[PDB]
């Protein structure tokens, strides 16, 4: 809530297990915390959709975990690349050969 | 449209409620 200012590692200590949702979300914002450096705080958001069950299993899986979020990261420059080059287009589009 | 690659649903982090839950 108004700690949101810390990191998320240690709003899961300050968060009960009912607070999910909130903090790590399933366990989202802690791995890519790690790979903060990104955009941890927004990854976890769109891949928040992702199931509770497979939340535990990716902590316990460094290697099927980090694989999953490895995209994660990449929805992130994906993100800000298609949504600034909405409206300050300057290039020329594709062109209709079929 | 901003289409994701990992999650189909790719939806801002909504806390509250259990996002991605049956």
């Amino acid at each position: 809530g108004p700690l949101g200012s810390p990191l998320t590692a240690s709003m899961l200590a300050s968060a009960p297990p009912q607070e999910q949702k909130q903090m790590l979300g399933e366990r989202l914002f802690p791995l890519i915390q790690a790979m903060h450096p990104t955009l941890a705080g927004k990854i976890t958001g769109m891949l928040l959709e992702i199931d509770n069950s497979e939340l535990l299993h990716m902590l316990e899986s460094p290697e099927s975990l980090r694989s999953k979020v490895d995209e994660a990261v990449a929805v992130l420059q994906a993100h800000q690349a298609k949504e600034a080059a909405q409206k300050a287009v300057n290039s020329a589009t594709g062109v209709p050969t079929v | 449209v901003v289409k994701s690659n990992l999650n189909p649903n790719a939806k801002e982090f909504v806390p509250g409620v259990k996002y991605g839950n049956i």
